[PDB]
């Protein structure tokens, strides 16, 4: 029952802007925390940002020096991740999971569920 | 509002704290565990021991089971008035007291399943009655007991988990005369005037270290005592010298003997410090008793005065050694 | 009517408050900036292996649920109020009884913020433990604990940080010190996590670190000791016909010598283990025991032996006190390169 | 910071065996360690969570144990769909969330 | 379900429960029956008159505001449920400070039965009031009470009755004193007058014989054998001037010293007592050796006859005058 | 029904009774009758300058707004209640510490009858300050002082008196003394007025009169004293060549008196000047000195005026011994007459 | 009538209090007048560094809240309504252990005009640590303090002043301390800042000197006589070896005695002193003399000649060089 499904897979050239969306559907959206989990090619998992479960708190990697930022919508059930100054190193597959809720950290600390992810391609070819 | 707001307000709709879970049906089953600070000084005088403790017991609450997606809420000491929470008690406290600072220093944690771990920060001071036969070659084990205070055997069981009770450092523990060397722990079924109640036992055995006592008492002692053999090689003329030499090592000896029992209760027997420096007393007594009865008899028999001296300069020093031979093997084997 | 609003504003601060739930339940580790001003370092009771401390004990958080628009910056509060609001429940690891002070009133504060950061001052007397190896007695230098931290929350729920750089955090009054037998050097500072069956906890610890003032030993114990060493060594310079002199003497030396000992050993605490006082107090007692038999002795060999019992006379008086000073040389330092 | 390094890199065995595969952690990150599962062109499955709970519906042969610095996922009895690149997770402080190197268990012939 | 039944049972007899009326309000006086098991009896203070006991106070009457029949079980309750039933005002008349212990909940026990019966239970350290006759010490016996009575009901009320007879107080015959052993011990039921009016009253009495065995290592053998140290001085030719002299005085010197160390280590009675007679029969002894020297040295620069026949007598005299005054003394104290 | 009524008398007994004003606050001057049963006369400690005494502490007093008219004729409130009316706050002026026991219950007790006088007995143990003045110790006589009254209000709104004649009113039970040191002679109760800072007050005064036993002084301290200046007496009663003999003695005499008195010492209380005991002690060790002194001289002038010598000894052996008992039958005739 | 009318101003006052806000919230700071009768000084220990005193604590203030014109005299309210009114939170910087007395009631007092005026009086005893210098002991003065000061507020909401000047303290006069005497007290009134803000602090000090008689008779006439014995040894003739050495060495082991004792007899203040220099005076003039004594035996029969005139020149040289020594000590510690 439960679905994520992300979106805004495009080309985009070096030094420019993107928005992933995750629609979710299947189990009440603002109990849970929500991540952006990428993969680049042929490369291991990489955690990219979490926001809580109500929107207050977000967290970012260290590589993404304040270019990404995420958000989320709990009336349109969706999560979002507004990339800017992208680079060619930021190509990757990216996954959106949901995190339990818990009283400890702000969630259990791993992932229930992931989406299918989309190809995100930086190069201006 | 919030869902563990609701969740906590939901357990305690409807909940009588003054009833234990399973009431009528099957009795508590409560696992217990322990986790020591320290051991803290024991005073022989007032038989006790202090000693500091984590104290957790575990049961199940059915009425405290949840359906939520959280799997466990974690509270302070704010809930732990609000639930049920058994009524243990320790058996041979003299006086026990929790902490309270800043905050009180329990801890409460609900599982889904209703299960519950109750956490609290105990000093007690442990009563045992120390056999100080052997003392300061003294070996101690006495424990500390716990059971609940009004529901017997049909209501609550406790029950030790498999590592139970760990003890900390043991390094920097307040045991000044003795040494921990370990620990067991028991159940047993006491009967008593309300009823029969599973009582839960924690030994620690304590070995005293000989040091303070040793030096102070068998040293200075030993040495009162060969003041008198060397009084003996000094001449029979030596009326003054010899006199004052005994009566001297007299009043050393007497200041002695009264600090050798000052670490220790009133007791009425007899232990082995004390069997100890009651013979260098009578061993000095005797020595200037010896030289006494020879000054009278230097006019009476000086032929058998003449033996008596070197007679009591043999018998004198091979008694006090087999004296220190038997004493020592004996007690040491004990 | 300007005093209604505030009226009205603290009761609404409270609306819908849960005080079991944690500040940031789930959104954040809440975090709790502390910082100790030791008003006095109590006395240490090295009997008990204890020491006490007084404390204004600051700690700080945010709590967005208590964020508040008003006339007012920040808002004072009671007693009643701060038993109302989830406060962290610190407690001191090695603390053995604590009292907080409440007269004439508690003696605690809570501020809070217009953004919601509140600060709970408390003043409280900490006893706490002293872990104390007395080996090099009366010349030991002790460095013992306070450790505090959270009981029931685990570092992924609570964390505690210095306020400021650790070293300035804790901060002692300048005339705190109530120690008559120890000086307070300094101390020391630092962080950590401890690991229990329950989960890993923060742990804040500080080291004040004291040296034992010896003055009152050496003018006390060790001179009177000293001397009684070189009273018994005097005897050597009478004559051999002196016997009921020398006997006397030496065993009234013995005497004082005991006397000094008990003294010395019923004024240290009762730990069963050598100490430099205790080698000190032996060693004497030994050149004592030692005068008085070999004088012994010389007694023997008069009569009989009057050339051998001269020169072991000489030989006496030649060496006892270059033992005693190389003895004394060596001990002191040895104790007092550490 | 804590890194968590995943050996071997790579593990080849036959169905039918016993598989080991191991995450240690620089640091201690308590129970907090977590076990996924991709099989290559899909998106990770959760396997272990805590450390030695097992996800919903995930088959009985996967356990894991460890705690601290030292973890352990054992396959017992592999089935020939068990083959994949399997990571460990880890939740903390400094690193939020932070993810091993990755282990790839293939078939041996 | 069970749980749901006593749920509301014990919600019923809750319910409406006058806490201000006793049992049988207007009506035959309620009838309460004590248990005492004696935990512990700890250190009994010379100085303070007063001894420390822990017990397990037990009290039982019959309340029919509490019969319930819908079960067969008997509920025990949690203790914070005595704060609404009616509890009989039991105070010890002669108890210094007491305190019910409180850890890990406060030690108190309440239980209902289907019957009324009402079964309370306290675990309680006292410190009470022994009139203590030390005219004797160390040879003496101690008569140490428990009163206990109603502060405010009197007799056509509150009737007070021990539950087993001479079976209610249990425990007192493995009690384990350091310094004394409880001899015998009585059950007094009685009713005493106030300026108020009757009361009900029970007693517990404990009879305390001194151990001796302490005393006699401690005290006694050091003056006897000082004084044989200072008779010693008559068997010394009484041309030895300067040795007589040092032995006795020192002998003076060392009673002097004994005495002295006993008022340290020994309880403060400022009042005289038996040690007290015989520590001053032993010190007259040692100064009338001194003085029958010096009479002596007085004398033989005149008559050496008179003076050696001095010698003798004395010699004779002094050991046989000792005994019997230790015969007379151990008699009149035995 | 009997318990209907009485259910209802108490809960109508309530009804518009406001706790915070004392009975006839704007017309009468309240009235409160006190009566104590001392039950014990605890200890005296001499060092703490105080004395613990257990009571039963009765007081009544007429409050109109508690009549009222049921099938009894007086009836027992509970301690509930007892909390719920005004009762005075008396409190004791001279107390250090006091406590009201509550084992098993608090040991209190309020009656009202149709009348509306109420009667409040409590049971309570006071540590009380009794200054000391030790200038004739161990031959000191005290009188221990128990002053109590309102804290709060005013000569001129409570007032309180003995409920029989005051001599008849603090009662000592037959058996109840507890006193070691002292005996027990009577009490003196009295009324009077103070003037604090806050107005005039009533106080209840009760002064225990108490004299201190000398038995155990006597055996213990004096008689060793006096049978030690005998020693230095029968020193010259000895002869003039024993050298060795006189000094030692003289100076084992001296060092048994320092025993003797230091020992006594450590009984006394901590005062800052002399008490008689201090005298007699000083005057003995004064004569001990005296005597070794006297021994010097003989010693000094004998071989070279033996006739001298032997005088100035028979004049001590008849000065000595006649100045001492003359000094303690001055000392003892004054100081046992006082 | 009377009765209801006093009883609808207090409603009407107690009705709309916060207790939260203090008298004029916004307004000018609130003047808070303390006074204090001193009821007793107990127990100063030198070593716990602290002194106990009993006290009447007053703080007065006006509160425009509980202002009332409908009758003319004061309300002296029962002392529970202090817990409904706002008190200012005055502490004590410097005390350890401290208490309110309680019995029979809470020893507090609330007093109110119609001006809005609250009088507010507590009876208090507390443990105050005084920091002393013990250099001087027993010739010391000691400057013991009671710093009152505000927790929480600062100048601009509280000021606090002693309400009368310098009568605002009284009964100090009459204190009566054991072993020292106040000589003089005196009242102080500043502002101290902390890292939390500034706070109004007041200070009531006293200075007392020690009493003298009793350390002169107790430790220092004994030295002196003890030395003045040991120089007695010079009169004897050389031939009295035994007698001289006997003497010297007595006169050590009593002056050790005394140390020793005085050890345990004094306050443990673990640094030096005073006496203590006084006694080491002593002791190392006592053990001078008994040098001297050897050396004149050494030195005698290789020449007698010198060795009388150096006894002869011992005898001049010891008093005077003592009595140089006891100026320069009374002179630098006084
Ligand atoms: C100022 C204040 O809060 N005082 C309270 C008082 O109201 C309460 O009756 C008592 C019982 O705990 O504790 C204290
Ligand atoms: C501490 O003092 C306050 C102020 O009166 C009081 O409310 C509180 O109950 C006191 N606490 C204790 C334990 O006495
Ligand atoms: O635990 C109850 C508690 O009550 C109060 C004090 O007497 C404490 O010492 C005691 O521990």
């Amino acid at each position: 029952e439960v679905q994520l499904l992300e979106s805004g897979e495009g080309l985009v050239q070096p030094g420019g802007s993107l928005r992933l969306s995750c629609a979710a559907s299947g189990f009440t959206f603002k109990t849970y925390a929500m991540s952006w989990v990428r993969q680049a090619p042929g490369k291991g998992l990489e955690w990219v940002s979490a926001i809580s479960g109500s929107g207050a708190s977000t967290y970012y990697a260290d590589f993404v020096e304040g270019r990404f930022t995420i958000s989320r919508d709990n009336s349109k059930n969706t999560l979002y991740l507004q990339m800017n100054s992208l680079r060619a190193e930021d190509t990757a597959v990216y996954y959106c999971a949901k995190e339990p809720p818990a009283m400890v950290w702000f969630g259990g600390g791993y992932f229930d569920y992931w989406g299918q992810g989309t190809l995100v391609t930086v190069s201006s070819a | 509002e919030g869902d563990v707001t609701v969740i906590l307000n939901n357990l305690l709709e409807g909940y009588d704290n003054k009833l234990r879970p399973d009431i009528g049906v099957k009795p508590t089953l409560i696992h217990t565990d322990m986790y020591v600070n320290s051991i803290g000084p024991v005073n022989a005088i007032n038989m006790e021991y202090t000693i500091d403790i984590f104290f957790a017991q575990t049961w199940y609450d059915r009425r405290l089971k949840f359906n939520s997606t959280i799997k466990v809420l974690r509270l302070n000491s704010n809930m732990v008035g609000k639930i049920w929470i058994p009524d243990t008690f320790f058996r041979n406290s003299k006086k026990a007291d929790a902490h309270w600072i800043t905050t009180p220093n329990r801890m409460l944690r609900i599982w889904n399943d209703g299960r519950v771990l109750y956490t609290l920060r105990l000093t007690i001071d442990a009563e045992c009655q120390l056999q100080l036969h052997n003392f300061p070659m003294d070996e101690h084990s006495c424990p500390l007991e716990f059971s609940s205070y009004g529901y017997p055997r049909e209501e609550i069981v406790y029950q030790w988990k498999r590592s139970s009770v760990e003890v900390g450092d043991t390094r920097s523990w307040r045991l000044y005369q003795f040494s921990f060397v370990g620990l067991r722990n028991t159940t047993e079924v006491v009967k008593t005037t309300s009823g029969d109640y599973v009582v839960m036992s924690v030994y620690f055995d304590l070995s005293r270290r000989m040091g303070y006592f040793t030096i102070q008492t068998y040293i200075p002692c030993t040495l009162i005592v060969v003041l008198s053999w060397v009084s003996f090689w000094i001449n029979k003329d030596a009326v003054p010298a010899r006199t004052s030499l005994g009566i001297t090592t007299v009043l050393t000896m007497t200041t002695l003997s009264t600090i050798a029992r000052k670490s220790l209760p009133k007791v009425s027997y007899v232990t082995a410090m004390d069997l100890f420096v009651s013979v260098c007393f009578i061993f000095v007594f005797s020595a200037l008793v010896e030289y006494g009865t020879l000054h009278y008899f230097v006019s009476s028999q000086p032929a058998r005065a003449a033996k008596m001296d070197s007679y009591a300069r043999i018998f004198f020093p091979t008694a006090f050694c087999l004296f220190n031979l038997v004493y020592w093997v004996s007690y040491l084997y004990l | 009517d300007n005093t209604t609003v505030f009226t009205r504003i603290l009761d609404r601060l409270l609306d819908g408050y849960d005080n079991r739930l944690r500040p940031g339940l789930g959104e954040r580790v809440t975090e709790v900036k502390t910082d100790i001003f030791v008003t006095s370092f109590g006395p240490v009771s090295d009997h008990d292996m204890e020491y006490t401390i007084d404390v204004f004990f600051r700690q700080s958080w945010k709590d967005e649920r208590l964020k508040f628009k008003g006339p007012m910056t920040v808002l004072r509060l009671n007693n009643l109020m701060a038993s109302k609001i989830w406060t962290p429940d610190t407690f001191f690891h090695n603390g053995k009884k604590s009292v907080a002070h409440n007269m004439t009133m508690p003696n605690k504060l809570l501020r809070i913020t217009e953004d919601g950061t509140l600060l709970y001052t408390m003043r409280l007397t900490v006893r706490a433990e002293c872990p104390m190896h007395l080996e090099d007695f009366p010349m030991d230098a002790h460095a013992c604990p306070l450790k505090f931290g959270s009981y029931a929350y685990t570092r992924a729920e609570v964390v505690y940080e210095w306020t400021r750089e650790p070293a300035r955090s804790v901060v002692v009054a300048e005339d705190g010190s109530r120690l008559n037998q120890y000086d307070l050097l300094g101390q020391t500072v630092d962080s950590g996590i401890v690991q229990s069956s329950t989960g890993e906890y923060v742990v804040m610890t500080t080291h004040f670190h004291l040296k034992r003032k010896i003055g009152y030993f050496v003018i006390q114990t060790y001179l009177p000791c000293i001397m009684t060493v070189i009273l018994s060594q005097v005897s050597f310079w009478l004559n051999r016909e002196s016997v009921p002199a020398r006997t006397v003497f030496g065993v009234t030396t013995v005497l004082t010598m005991t006397t000094l000992s008990i003294s010395a050993r019923n004024s240290l605490p009762k730990v069963a283990y050598a100490t430099a006082m205790d080698w000190f107090i032996a060693v004497c007692y030994a050149f004592v025991f030692s005068a008085l038999i070999e004088f012994a002795t010389v007694n023997y060999f008069t009569k009989s032996q009057p050339a051998r019992a001269a020169k072991i006379d000489r030989l006496s008086r030649i060496a006892f006190p270059l033992l005693f000073g190389i003895f004394n040389l060596v001990y002191w330092a040895t104790y007092l390169n550490r | 910071e804590i890194v968590l390094t995943q050996s071997p890199a790579t593990l080849s065995l036959s169905p039918g065996e016993r598989a080991t595969l191991s995450c240690r952690a620089s640091q201690s990150v308590s129970s907090y360690l977590a076990w996924y599962q991709q099989k290559p062109g899909q998106a990770p499955r959760l396997l272990i969570y805590d450390a030695s709970n097992r996800a919903t519906g995930i088959p009985a042969r996967f356990s894991g144990s460890g705690s601290g610095t030292d973890f352990t996922l054992t396959i017992s009895s592999l089935e020939p769909e068990d083959f994949a690149v399997y990571y460990c997770q880890q939740r903390s402080n400094w690193p939020p969330y932070s993810f091993g190197q990755g282990t790839k268990l293939e078939i041996k012939r | 379900s069970n749980m749901s039944l006593v749920k509301e049972t014990v919600d019923r007899l809750l319910k409406g429960y006058d806490i201000r009326l006793r049992p049988d309000f207007g009506g035959p006086p309620v009838a309460v029956g004590m248990n005492i098991d004696i935990a512990s009896i700890d250190m009994v203070s010379e100085v303070n008159m007063d001894y420390t006991l822990t017990m397990y106070f037990q009290q039982a009457w019959r309340d029919k505001r509490l019969s319930y029949n819908v079960i067969p079980l008997n509920l025990t309750l949690d203790n914070r449920v005595a704060d609404q039933l009616w509890v009989p005002d039991t105070y010890f008349l002669n108890d210094k400070k007491s305190f019910v212990h409180g850890v890990t909940v406060k030690n108190r026990m309440i239980r209902l039965h289907p019957d009324g019966t009402v079964l309370y239970g306290l675990r309680i350290t006292t410190t009470a009031a022994c009139m203590m006759d030390l005219r004797r010490y160390p040879l003496d016996e101690q008569n140490c009470t428990l009163e206990i009575e109603s502060y405010g009901y009197t007799t056509d009320d509150i009737e007070f009755y021990w539950r087993g007879d001479d079976n209610a107080v249990t425990g007192v015959t493995k009690i384990e004193l350091p310094q004394f052993s409880i001899v015998d011990y009585k059950l007094i039921t009685k009713k005493v007058v106030f300026s108020t009016g009757s009361y009900p009253r029970l007693s517990l009495s404990f009879k305390l014989k001194r151990n001796i065995g302490y005393f006699i290592l401690q005290t006694y053998m050091p003056s006897i054998l000082i004084t044989i140290l200072s008779w010693v001085s008559f068997w010394i030719n009484y041309d030895a001037s300067a040795a007589r002299v040092a032995l006795g005085i020192t002998t003076v010197l060392t009673m002097t010293t004994i005495n002295t160390h006993l008022r340290e280590t020994l309880p403060k009675i400022p009042y005289v007592k038996a040690i007290d007679m015989y520590l001053m029969g032993c010190f007259v002894f040692v100064f009338m050796a001194l003085l029958e020297y010096a009479l002596v040295n007085y004398i033989f620069f005149s008559q050496p006859a008179r003076a050696a026949a001095i010698d003798r007598w004395s010699r004779i005299f002094f050991p046989v005058v000792f005994s019997f005054f230790n015969i007379v003394y151990w008699l009149y104290y035995v």
